[PDB]
């Protein structure tokens, strides 16, 4: 079922930045691929993007549903949502529908808010299609190329980093492991955000 | 059936006898103002004074906001204003979630003054007694301003004034509005007005609250003034 | 059959809340500060005879591991409203994993009031709520109504002659005090509010101490603080 | 993992003249190789002027002839006049049609003679179809039945012809067909009833057949 | 001060018997039935000259076979004639046949009578006449907010109906021709009504025992049927 | 209260609170119709505060489907929520018929839930009077006026609202038939002019074809006001 | 099973056989496969006799209120969508109903195609049942508008005789009704397809025909 | 089954869609009218699939889409009506499955002239161009190579037209007759060619 | 005084008015009469005309074989009665393949008489029924608008009941051991002395259930005999 429209995310982590790379196929019965924009990352927050792969119609769901709840809170607070909050419920609206789920496997990555000056920590995690959350604190993957971005990661993380270290080794390990699978690809993208300022880039990938 | 209160029922002359007595609840509250202007639009208001040991931080008790774009002043009671605000919040991001764009203003007062009739007509349930004074800004139309009732009459407006002493506001602000105007100007002018219905030769820092939406960048934002910055504006209006 | 009993009066004044408020102002009077780096909320039982056992009525309760909150009214409002901001704060728990912000848990307190005011076949609560809290965002302590509308206080009584209270309390308060002060404080303005004698098993006083959980004082370090 | 549809076997035949119908039935209930019992009628009297034949699951048969007097009572309490053969048809028609998704497992015929003294006869299907017919069979036997019928009244693939048919032939004809059912086929039975309608009143006749 | 279903010291309902003194008022018809079949007609009390005379219509057909005129409150009586025509048809769907008369104005009275639990809320405050042509023979019926059914032979209702039905009792005979029944009918009409009886003044509807279909008169046969009335 | 009868018989015979709605529709706006050949005519007045008001807010004449259009007077939002049940019915009809619906049958839909609102328990009347323009089935002009008691009639020309009957009266020796475009104007503006004090601020005309519905300009308001002023004068 | 219609200069023409099958047995070979839904509306029988008799007389039922209440005649394009809702509504519970509505009404002569799964098409010539192929055939080959009345009769009868020769299915009578502005007329009742064949294709009468 | 083409370039959006009507081995007509739907306004909706499903669903969204624009006095923007069909799309997915391919398209003042493409399982999403059957398999990669930015209504009826030869000679159902939806300069045009 | 408001009020000293109206109304409605002897019940009542141009209006209806019922009161409540004993009946036989016991009916309807009074924003029948039947034995019963049920040996309804219960009193020893046409005429006497201004075959209404008897109204012949015997 997840072959249908395959797609894949990653996240990685390095000193006071924070990276989400993601593939830009939309495709159909496998072996068809029919757009090639169709990005997996969307901004929820300031500083808290989602990447989600798997059916497009779930995933687009998924998203009006955190959107809606998220500016709820938001208004009713008045104030920015914490990444803790958001995993949290997600995980709960993830488990609400766990018989007839929702095909979709996605990772929150982020900035955590220290207040005492302010500080930022790393924020990263990944979900089962149930809502079984998991904290890595370093690298995340999720999509049909699951494997070869463990892989990827486990061979190239190099704890923490600079952000133009970060943004290299991202790139590579993405590029890498869409280069190994038949049914994601056709183009990347990657964001970098940091607490100054956010950066978005498209990578020259292997577009066929 | 011997302690109904009859509450759903026209009068002899055909009034229900309860919207009536809600909006004569509504004159008796606080005085709300509202502009627009060639850069956004303004709800300046009045803050009824309890004791000096509220917490002056924050605490915005008559503007509130329903979404990045819309914003509205509260002019009766506090409770029923909460709720209906809530039910505000949640109209505006349901209709983003289904058509997955930002809700006109038009749609959301007309929801909402759709389920004050409602409140209005059926059932026996006492009508809701507040008034608002809906404002924000969207491409189809641009700045707009409204004024609802617990009928559920709304009805747009270019400026105008709600609340106790809203005839002496409405008389400066036809006296004094003008079509294209600046938004520091319009902020004056609210100031001017609130003096003026309060009773006020010089309006107090402390007993106003002012705020203002606008379209900068192509982002709409609302900023809610603060003690200094309104203090800075008091200084600015007595200056001139 | 299912009509309101609550109805707007020549002029409004939903004279049903009017006389809930009247209900709230002849009862035992309680009172709340806000302080530099924590809040309290204190109140006056009436001298107990030696039948009732004070540790089987309490008028300070807690909703989370670091929000209090105290009442002046009809006991039984009293222990329904906190069961139900119990389940509140719970089932916000579950879905956010994380303790209860105050404004979140004011506003649902306030709505369920504004809902029971509202709807037919019932009658507003007779009780006025006194909720204080840490979280984040400092520290809050809010003031619920009949009515259902809350205010945002930093000092502040309700109850019987709260106006001479709220008096009291504001000739005596900064916006530094240090909590000890904020203390004893509120025991001076109970002591002058009581007219008559105060003593341990008399008051019933709880702290929220900094980033610590919010803490009932026993009787014997209410006795010492007397002292 | 049970059925509930089970053939209780039999075989109804019915017959109409100028003035006249006759309706004759089997009297045995059977279960899939073994007899219950030698007698169960299946032609139960719905008016004075009309009567209903069935084949198929016993207890359904019973259940729709039931319903189908309970609702004629209730007509003809209600509107003061007993119902025609085309309005008690229309109405089995509904009533079969209201468990379109699970349905009797009941072949009916409605035999009768409408207010102008002309014998009707409606044969159904297990759904609700119905169709008016001058002669019909319905249960285990109708397959051998019905090509003697049509042999005899529609007299096609003929040149000669013969018309001439009155109550007594009908009958003898009846009662050759039913005899030859019950040679030729095992569900069929061993005692027949044989009702006839007729301008005055109807009757109910008795024969024997073989017991096999 | 009361409810809508609380007996009255004499046993009478309130709301009903207001809903009687209702009825009393609006305008008037009148209806006749012979060994050829049933006739009814209306006053039709044209209002101000703007309007088009073909929407307001008194004489409306229940089914087929079945012709009706109210009186007293227009919209409860245009409900009640599509509750009744909604029914007889559906009786015409469950049975081949056509629904009796009798049987329709018993649908009738029980949804007026709805009211009372035994959804609405309150009686209709409708009169009405049904007449029509079943197997039993041409027959019409009178309705009224007490549930209270009752066949007539000569029947009138609206605004000055006791006029009518005095002029009715005083002139109406059995095995009348259906020619007498029309011309006696109209005669009546003309005199209880008004203002000066006109084609586009009065309405009516017939129907007969070998056509069994409604048939309402245009103006053509008013006119034809006015010059012979007697003078 | 809730499912409970709240208009009852008077001991005279009369529903009182259907009365004290028709009241409180005397009390609203004016409003007048006409129809010729194969176009209407709608007309409706003004009342708004200058300087302050926005004119784009009222929709006191408003269309309901491709072709039908409606005006009303009374209750504001009693007004809208019918409309919208009206609009919400009319797209219904057009699902299970795939036609569009004819006037006859929104002007019966019309009068139909106005009498359910006054049968029901637990609901008050609704306390507007309507009045619908459109096109029959067979392409013809047609316009009904409905009551807040529910009761329904077509006419050729008709006003409602306050001093109706003067409006009403004034129609009735004017009128004629098929005219042209700029005579259904003139008469609609003088019908509404009878009893509306003379401005070009306090109506906004509308014609009904088979194209559509079209908002005729200030300028022409402005010069028709100006010609019947001369005339009275 | 067959059923057939087509629209002309003079109206339209309808034909039906008259066969019922249970299986590879015929329990009656003469029913009526063309029902009065109006006074100028006639629809076809193809597939689950009862749910089409059913149908199509709850959908006479609807017409008559609908045209009883609003005092106008409807037209076969709403009849159509209503029977198409009705049906689309038990889908995938088993109906097997396939209905042709041919009629006249103010629009002029119309002619719609409705299935069990909410298949509503219109045109000017249709075919259903286990013949439609051959029927299709024979009326594509020869059909043609502004034709008089006894041609397209004739092409109704040959297409119906040749839909019956070759199905197992088809047979019995042939039916042929005619739609015109003022309702129907029912042109051939029933005729025997036996005499229909020998006049046909083997009008002398010696050896078999050989196919 | 049913192939539908569509086309998005500056200033013209053109959809195209085979006219047939199958039923088992045979065809209803040649003329089908079930596929297109336009919206009021500048706005327009193709289906392929089942009759019957296409015909409730394309009803059910035109109409749905009129009474907003009644109710509201105003044009639903394209971007509006493209995600509304794909969320009632996947409401009925989830409960009653609409076996239907959208292709949805329009000119709107804010966003220009746009296109989605939506799979059965409601899959949507913008695109520059697409197609649906079995006969997508034919023309897209030919969309990809006459493709640039820049492009005229004529170049895109030209590459139309070599779709439609392509279908005509290699495509086994062999589809002749089709049927074209170009909307442009405020203007939406039909036509209908024959290869 | 105010007590009469509502069904669901007890008055000071104990008593419902509600259903006392609804008697009342039982009451104020036209005549009737039953008895009964060893075989055979007789039921006879009068058919109210209310204008020379009106047929009278049915008095007595049959609710099954052997089992008929006579009416006083409200004409549709009598409708709603009629309508539920008759698919209790019919439900029976269905059912059971059994006349119905009457006595069980008799409770049912009881049953719903006594519901209706319970709860408020319901309103007691105003109507009361005289059931006479044959369950292996004739039975007369009688039912009121409290839930509540008799039997009888010689029953009348509302109208001037005064006189036809004198009269039933007074040859009341008499009714047992009599033949049905003597039974007939006896009931015939008491009905002409209830009207106190003739009787005719069109406005009395007739009818006899008993052993091997089912419920039959009088032909008009027959009655026009029975009525000219008990004229002279």
């Amino acid at each position: 079922i997840y072959n249908y429209n395959g797609g894949c995310v990653l996240g990685m982590s390095g000193s006071n930045c924070v990276a989400i790379a993601c593939d830009l196929r939309l495709g159909a019965n496998t072996f068809t691929t029919v757009s090639t924009k169709f990005s997996k990352i969307f901004k929820m927050n300031n500083n808290v993007y989602v990447g989600l792969s798997g059916l497009a119609t779930d995933i687009q769901t998924l998203y009006e549903i955190l959107r809606y709840r998220v500016n709820l809170y938001e208004v009713r607070q008045d104030a920015e949502m914490d990444v803790e909050c958001f995993a949290n419920m997600l995980s709960s609206i993830l488990y609400s529908n766990r018989f007839s789920p929702y095909f979709v496997n996605p990772i929150v990555v982020g900035f955590k808010l220290k207040h005492y000056k302010v500080n930022y920590e790393p924020y990263l995690t990944a979900y089962d299609l149930i809502g079984a959350k998991c904290e890595t604190r370093d690298f995340v993957v999720n999509g049909v190329t699951s494997e070869q971005l463990f892989g990827m990661c486990e061979s190239l993380y190099v704890k923490d980093q600079d952000e133009n270290g970060l943004f290299e080794t991202i790139s590579q390990c993405l590029l890498s492991a869409l280069d190994r699978d038949c049914i994601s690809g056709w183009g990347a993208e990657v964001l970098v955000l940091t607490p100054e300022k956010i950066i978005k880039k498209k990578l020259k990938a292997r577009m066929d | 059936r011997r302690y109904d209160s009859r509450t759903t029922t026209f009068s002899p002359e055909g009034r229900l006898y309860q919207v009536e007595y809600a909006l004569e609840a509504i004159n008796n509250a606080s005085i709300t103002i509202g502009l627009i202007t060639k850069d956004g639009v303004i709800l300046g208001a009045d803050k009824v004074f309890i004791s000096k040991l509220i917490d002056k931080a924050n605490n915005y008790e008559k503007i509130y906001k329903i979404d990045k774009h819309i914003f509205c002043g509260v002019a009766g009671l506090n409770a029923d204003a909460n709720i209906l605000i809530n039910q505000s919040r949640l109209y505006a991001q349901r209709y983003l979630y289904n058509y997955n764009e930002v809700q006109p203003v038009s749609q959301l007062v007309v929801q909402i003054c759709d389920i004050k009739q409602s409140y209005t007509q059926y059932g026996g349930l006492r009508p809701y007694g507040v008034s608002f004074l809906i404002g924000g800004y969207d491409t189809k139309d641009g700045y707009q301003l409204y004024h609802t009732d617990p009928s559920g009459n709304y009805s747009g407006w270019f400026a105008t004034a709600i609340g106790t002493n809203n005839l002496t506001a409405s008389s400066v602000l036809k006296q004094e509005w003008k079509n294209d105007m600046t938004l520091e100007e319009g902020l004056l002018l609210a100031l001017k007005t609130l003096a003026k219905s309060t009773d006020t030769e010089i309006p107090k820092s402390e007993k106003i609250e002012l705020a203002y939406l606008t379209n900068k960048d192509g982002e709409v934002y609302q900023k809610y003034l603060t003690e200094k910055e309104i203090e800075e504006l008091i200084k600015l209006y007595t200056q001139k | 059959y299912s009509f309101s009993l609550t109805t707007f009066s020549p002029t409004g004044k939903l004279v049903q809340i009017e006389y809930a408020l009247n209900r709230v102002s002849s009862s035992s009077p309680a009172l709340g500060i806000r302080a530099k780096n924590g809040v309290i909320i204190a109140t006056e039982k009436k001298s107990p005879n030696e039948l009732i056992e004070e540790n089987s009525i309490f008028k300070i309760q807690q909703i989370s591991e670091h929000i209090g909150i105290v009442y002046a009214g009809m006991p039984g409002d009293f222990r329904v409203l906190l069961k139900r901001a119990r389940k509140e704060a719970i089932r916000y728990s579950l879905q956010y994993g994380s303790e209860i912000l105050v404004k979140e848990l004011v506003k649902i307190i306030a709505s369920i009031v504004q809902e029971f005011t509202q709807t037919g076949g019932v009658r507003p609560f007779g009780l006025s709520l006194l909720i204080c809290g840490v979280d984040v965002y400092g520290y809050h302590l809010y003031q619920i109504d009949p009515s259902g509308c809350y205010f945002n206080w930093m000092a502040t009584c309700v109850g019987k002659d709260y106006q001479n209270n709220m008096s009291f309390l504001e000739k005596r308060y900064n916006k530094d005090i240090e909590i000890e002060d904020a203390i004893h404080t509120a025991i001076l303005t109970l002591k002058e509010s009581y007219e008559g004698v105060l003593n341990e098993k008399n008051i019933e006083i709880g702290v929220a101490y900094d980033n610590k959980p919010f803490k009932i004082l026993t009787q014997n370090e209410i006795k010492d603080y007397l002292i | 993992r049970w059925y509930p549809y089970i053939d209780n076997g039999g075989t109804v035949i019915g017959l109409t003249g100028k003035d006249y119908v006759i309706l004759a039935a089997d009297t045995r209930l059977s279960l899939s190789y073994s007899i219950y019992t030698r007698f169960c009628p299946k032609i139960s009297k719905l008016t004075d002027k009309c009567i209903i034949g069935s084949s198929g699951m016993q207890s359904d048969i019973k259940t729709l002839h039931s319903l189908l007097q309970k609702k004629i009572q209730l007509f003809v309490l209600e509107h003061s006049h007993y119902p025609d053969i085309h309005v008690i048809a229309r109405l089995l028609c509904v009533i079969l049609y209201s468990r379109r998704f699970f349905p009797y497992y009941a072949f009916n015929i409605l035999a009768g003679v409408d207010e102008n003294n002309k014998g009707v006869l409606y044969n159904y299907d297990s759904v609700g179809s119905y169709c008016e017919a001058t002669h019909s069979c319905v249960g285990s036997g109708s397959q051998l039945i019905l090509p003697i019928l049509d042999n005899r009244v529609e007299q096609k693939n003929q040149l000669i012809k013969n018309t001439n048919f009155n109550l007594g032939d009908d009958i003898n004809f009846v009662k050759d067909a039913i005899t030859s059912a019950t040679e030729r086929d095992i569900y069929t039975g061993d005692k027949t009833l044989i009702y006839v309608i007729d301008k005055m009143g109807i009757n109910v006749n008795t024969l024997d057949l073989k017991q096999d | 001060d009361r409810g809508v279903n609380t007996f009255s010291p004499e046993g009478r309902l309130f709301q009903v018997e207001y809903a009687l003194g209702a009825i009393k008022l609006g305008s008037t018809a009148v209806g006749i039935c012979v060994n050829d079949g049933v006739i009814l007609a209306s006053e039709r009390r044209i209002s101000s000259t703007l309007i088009e005379k073909d929407s307001v219509e008194k004489l409306l057909s229940i089914d087929d076979h079945i012709g009706c005129a109210m009186s007293g409150l227009m919209a409860d009586a245009r409900t009640l004639i599509d509750y009744a025509r909604v029914e007889c048809n559906h009786y015409k769907f469950i049975y081949n046949e056509n629904i009796n008369i009798k049987s329709c104005v018993e649908l009738i009275s029980e949804l007026a009578l709805d009211f009372s639990n035994l959804i609405m809320s309150r009686p209709f405050g409708v009169a009405l006449l049904i007449g029509g042509v079943d197997k039993n023979g041409p027959c019409l019926w009178y309705t009224e907010p007490s549930g209270t059914n009752t066949r007539f032979s000569a029947a009138s209702i609206g605004s000055a109906q006791e006029g009518a039905e005095l002029l009715l009792q005083e002139n109406y005979k059995k095995d009348m021709t259906f020619e007498q029944a029309e011309i006696l009918a109209l005669t009546v009409l003309r005199q209880v009504m008004e203002d000066k009886l006109s084609t586009s003044n009065v309405e009516i509807c017939a129907i007969k025992k070998s056509d069994q279909t409604f048939y309402k008169y245009n103006t053509d046969d008013i006119s034809r049927i006015i010059d012979v009335l007697p003078s | 209260s809730y499912d409970r009868a709240i208009t009852v018989f008077s001991p005279d015979g009369h529903l009182l609170q259907v009365e004290h709605a028709l009241e409180a529709v005397k009390k609203g706006g004016c409003a007048v119709a006409i129809k010729s050949s194969n176009f209407a005519v709608l007309a409706v007045e003004k009342k708004n505060i200058p300087k302050l008001q926005n004119p784009k807010t009222t929709e006191k004449l408003i269309k309901l489907d491709e072709h039908n259009c409606l005006a009303f007077a009374g209750l504001n939002a009693d007004a809208r929520v019918l409309v919208n049940k009206t609009r919400l019915e009319c797209q219904r009809y057009y699902l299970n018929m795939d036609e569009p619906a004819p006037v006859d049958y929104i002007a019966k839909y019309v009068a139909k839930v106005q009498q359910k609102f006054t049968h029901r328990g637990g609901v008050r009347p609704f306390g507007i009077a309507t009045l619908i323009a459109g096109f029959k089935n067979n392409k013809e002009i047609c316009i009904y006026q409905t009551e807040p008691s529910g009761i329904y009639a077509a006419w050729k020309a008709q006003a409602i609202g306050k001093n109706a009957k003067i409006v009403q009266e004034f129609l009735e020796k004017n009128y004629q038939e098929n005219m042209e475009q700029k005579d259904c104007i003139f008469l609609a503006l003088k019908a509404i002019f009878e009893v509306v004090e003379l401005s070009s601020k306090n109506v906004e005309v509308a014609l009904l074809t088979e194209k559509d519905l079209t908002f005729i300009e200030e300028q022409e308001i402005n010069s028709m006001v100006e010609l019947i002023d001369q005339e009275r004068t | 099973t067959t059923t057939l219609a087509f629209k002309f200069k003079d109206g339209i023409i309808v034909a039906v056989d008259s066969r019922a099958s249970m299986g590879s047995f015929i329990s009656s070979q003469n029913v009526e496969k063309i029902i009065e839904i109006n006074k100028n509306i006639l629809g076809t029988m193809a597939g689950g006799a009862a749910d089409c008799l059913y149908w199509e007389k709850y959908l006479g039922k609807i017409i008559k209120i609908y045209e009883l209440r609003n005092n106008e005649k409807i037209s076969v394009r709403a009849a159509s969508t209503i029977l198409s809702n009705i049906l689309y509504q038990y889908k995938g519970y088993g109906l097997c109903c396939g209905i042709i509505l041919s009629g006249y009404d103010h629009t002029g002569f119309n002619m719609f195609y409705v299935d069990d799964s909410g298949k509503k098409v219109e045109g000017n010539l249709f075919s259903c049942g286990s013949g439609s192929t051959y029927a299709y055939s024979i009326l594509d080959s020869a059909y043609d508008y502004n034709l008089n009345l006894d041609q397209a009769v004739e092409l109704a009868r040959n297409a119906i005789y040749h839909a019956t020769f070759r199905d197992g299915g088809s047979g019995g009578k042939v039916r042929v009704f005619h739609i015109h502005k003022n309702g129907y007329d029912k042109i051939i009742e029933g005729e025997d397809v036996f005499d229909l064949h020998y006049h046909y294709t083997n009008p002398e009468q010696k050896d078999q025909y050989v196919m | 089954m049913d192939t539908l083409i569509g086309l998005r370039g500056n200033n013209f959006v053109v959809l195209a869609a085979d006219t047939y009507s199958i039923n088992s081995i045979i065809k209803l007509k040649n003329d089908d009218n079930t596929k297109f739907y336009d919206i009021h306004g500048n706005k327009c909706l193709l289906l392929g699939g089942s009759i019957g499903d296409r015909l409730q669903f394309g009803e059910f969204i035109r109409k749905n889409v009129h009474l907003y624009q009644y109710q509201n006095n105003t044009d639903m923007f394209v971007k509006s009506f493209a995600f509304f069909t794909r969320k009632n799309l996947a409401y009925y997915l989830r409960r009653n499955p609409f076996e239907v391919n959208c292709l949805i398209a329009g000119y709107d003042k804010k966003d220009g002239y746009q296109l989605y493409w939506c799979d059965y399982l409601s899959n949507m999403d913008s695109v520059n161009k697409g197609a649906h059957g079995y006969g997508a398999y034919l023309v897209s990669a030919i969309l990809d190579k006459y493709y640039h930015e820049n492009l005229t209504v004529d170049e895109a009826l030209d590459i139309f037209k070599l779709c439609f030869e392509e279908l005509k000679k290699r495509f086994l159902l062999t589809q002749i007759n089709y049927e074209l939806r170009i909307m442009y300069d405020n203007k939406v045009e039909t036509q209908y060619v024959t290869v | 005084n105010l007590y009469d408001t509502d069904n669901i009020i007890y008055s000071p000293e104990g008593r419902l008015y509600q259903v006392e109206y609804a008697s009342e109304a039982i009451k104020q409605g036209t005549c009737a009469v039953a008895i009964k002897s060893k075989d055979y019940v007789v039921v006879s009542g009068l058919k109210k005309c209310i204008s020379k141009l009106s047929f009278p209006q049915e008095k007595i209806f049959k609710i099954d074989d052997y089992i008929g019922i006579s009416m006083s009161g409200i004409t549709s409540d009598a409708k709603v009665l009629t309508k539920f004993m008759q698919n209790e009946c019919l439900s029976h036989k269905f059912l059971y393949n059994e006349n119905i016991n009457i006595e069980s009916l008799v409770r049912s309807v009881a049953d719903k008489y006594q519901k209706n009074t319970q709860k408020s924003s319901k309103r007691a029948f105003g109507v009361g029924l005289m059931i006479a039947a044959y369950h292996n034995e004739p039975c007369i019963f009688e039912t009121r608008p409290n839930g509540s049920y008799f039997e009888y040996d010689a029953l009348s309804f509302g109208a001037r009941s005064h006189a036809s219960k004198t009269y039933l009193e007074k040859n009341l020893h008499l009714f047992e051991e009599c033949s049905l046409e003597e039974l007939i005429l006896h009931c015939l006497k008491a009905l002409k002395c209830s009207l106190s201004s003739e009787l005719t075959i069109s406005n009395t209404a007739l009818a006899v259930v008993g052993k091997n008897h089912p419920w039959q109204e009088i032909s008009s012949l027959q009655l026009e005999e029975y009525l000219s015997k008990v004229k002279m």
